[PDB]
Parts: C-alpha cells; structure tokens; sequence
C-alpha cells in the first residue's frame, strides 16, 4: 500500500496472503468470503504475459496474518487449496476484464479474533454504496512506493472515482464489470494499492447494516499512486452470479 | 526475508 | 454468511477502529 498506515490488529480478519511455496513468498492479497472459499484476481493464478499460470499444489493460504514474512504461530492458520476457480471469461489478453478467481481450501478453517470473513454484496447493496465519492478500503502487504515491503499490514481509506475520470485516465478499454478508485491530484490526499497487494479486497461498511462487504478486488494499475492515475478493481457484484453458480455447484 | 513455516504444509 | 463482516475485536463488542468514521463520513 502506497501512502496507506498500519492495520490494527483484527482490523481486517478475512485478510488472505497468497503465498508461494517456492520459492517461499508473497504473491498477493485474498479474501476469506466463507470457511472454504478465499476469493482473490484471476491475474495471481494467470496472466501468460508475466508467465504466470500456478496449479493448486503451488500455493498456501496464509490466513489471521498481521505480520508480513513472520510466521504467526497460535494466530494465522495456513490452508491447501482443493480447487481453484478462475472466470471463463476472464479477459487477460485485453483488460483484464472479469478478474476474479475462487480457491476452495482443502479444509474449512477455523474462524478466531483474527480470522472471520466478509460479506460479499447484493444487487441493493451496490447499488446503495458504490458511487463516486464514497470511500471504500484497501489493505495488504505489497510495496510501499512504486519502486519497500511492509513490516505490517497496510490499510488505507480511498475515494471511488466516476466512470468519466477512470476512463479519461488510461488507454485501456474500461468495462462495466470494473470501477477505479483514489484521489485525484488536486484532492491533497493520495494512496493506491501497489505490487503485493493485487487480488486483495476493496471493502466497505454498509451505514444501513454495520457490516463490510467487499466492492472490489485489487484488479491492475500503472505504477502505485501517480498523479492522475487511478487502482482499477473488478466489480464484485456484477460477477456475483458466476461466485453463486460456482460456489453452490461444488462448494461447501 | 519470510520466516520459515512448519513443513507439515508441505 | 449470517456473521459476515462483523468483526470480532470491533463491531462484535461495539468498538470501532481508527479509521472507519472516514468512510461512514463520505456517504
Ligand atoms: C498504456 C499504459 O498504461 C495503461 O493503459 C495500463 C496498461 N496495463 C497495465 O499496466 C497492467 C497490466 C496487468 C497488470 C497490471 C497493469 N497491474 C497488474 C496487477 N498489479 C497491480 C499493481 C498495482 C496496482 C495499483 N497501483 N492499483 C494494482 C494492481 N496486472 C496483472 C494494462 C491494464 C489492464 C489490462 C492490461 N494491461
């Protein structure tokens, strides 16, 4: 996280590290969405430009995690995945369009202080917060400036931007199925998510309800927090329809 | 710089 | 999930984190 602060303990407990198992490291962020299933971007598991394609038998999930490279005994919990599911209809080849992958973990893991998951929103839901202006939240262990890593989990509260500004501010063709968010240079304030922290969760708290639901997944961005650019992040609820079929045709 | 996990995840 | 998004160290026993109010604050 660029310009983003030091999560609090239990700040975010459906906080995932996708780790590598060798070379043991970091390769993004996740969600824990149920005790089975970590939902993160299509991109940590597949994206052929950077050569990346991983099988199940590649990654742990390292989930209850503050700290980033310690090995938080009697705290975070390490999981196998069972299954990966990445959109059909993922589009890496152009925009990266529906970038969204489940991983159903081999076994159910137990949620603590430090481990419980998110809701993921509805029709009404997204309706209601996803609009410009309205800050959503952001969080891993990835890179503090574009070009270190964090001792801690990072956070940081940013702005969604309207349609108009995201699309003015790249030569990529923006879908439906993707909104940006962070503050424009004029606005003072900055932040943005940044290499790490891809894969990881965009959430926010309903006012209605009290409860944090995840808007957005750290899709791609150019850089980490430049002026005049923006984080990209795949629509949740738009795909939702894919998380259901998916989730209730082999999930548990 | 991670710190070695128990190889019972291996 | 019936308990998704309720934190145990802060909804789950009223407390509310540092930053939080910002957002509340921007809808
Ligand atoms: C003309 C050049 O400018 C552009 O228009 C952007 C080009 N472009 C990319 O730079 C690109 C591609 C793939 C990417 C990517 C960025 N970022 C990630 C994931 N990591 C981060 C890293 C940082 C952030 C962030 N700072 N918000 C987010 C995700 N992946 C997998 C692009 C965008 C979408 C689809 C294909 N390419």
């Amino acid at each position: 996280i660029v310009e983003g602060s030091d999560a609090e303990i239990g700040m975010s407990p459906w906080q995932v590290m996708l780790f590598r198992k060798s070379p043991q490291e970091l390769l993004c962020g996740a969600s824990l969405i149920s005790d089975r299933w970590v939902l993160t971007a299509a991109h940590c598991l597949l994206y052929p430009p950077w050569d990346k394609n991983f099988t199940e038998n590649d990654l742990l999930v390292r989930i209850g995690k503050h700290s980033r490279t310690r090995y938080e005994r009697n705290i975070e919990k390490i999981s196998m995945l069972e299954k990966i599911y990445i959109h059909p209809r993922y589009n890496w080849r152009e925009n990266l369009d529906r970038d969204i992958a489940l991983m159903k973990l081999k076994k159910p893991v137990a949620f603590s202080d430090y481990i419980h998951p998110v809701c993921l929103p509805d029709r009404e839901t997204a309706a209601s917060l996803l609009q410009a202006g309205y800050k959503g939240r952001v969080t891993g262990w990835g890179n503090l400036k574009e070009t270190g890593q964090p001792s801690v989990l990072q956070v940081v509260n940013l702005p969604i931007v309207e349609r108009p500004v995201c699309k003015d501010s790249t030569r990529i063709r923006i879908t439906d199925n993707m909104f940006c968010a962070g503050y424009k240079p004029d606005e003072g304030k900055r932040g943005d998510a940044c290499e790490g922290d891809s894969g990881g969760p965009f959430v926010m708290k309903s006012p209605f309800n009290n409860r944090w639901y995840q808007m957005g997944i750290v899709s791609w961005g150019e850089g980490c927090d430049r002026d005049g650019k923006y984080g990209f992040y795949t629509h949740v609820f738009r795909l939702k329809k894919w998380i259901q079929k998916v989730i209730d045709q082999f999930g548990e | 710089d991670f710190e070695e996990i128990p190889e019972e995840y291996l | 999930e019936a308990d998704c998004g309720l934190r145990p160290l802060f909804e789950k026993k009223s407390l509310e984190d540092k930053t939080e109010r910002e957002l509340l604050e921007s809808y």
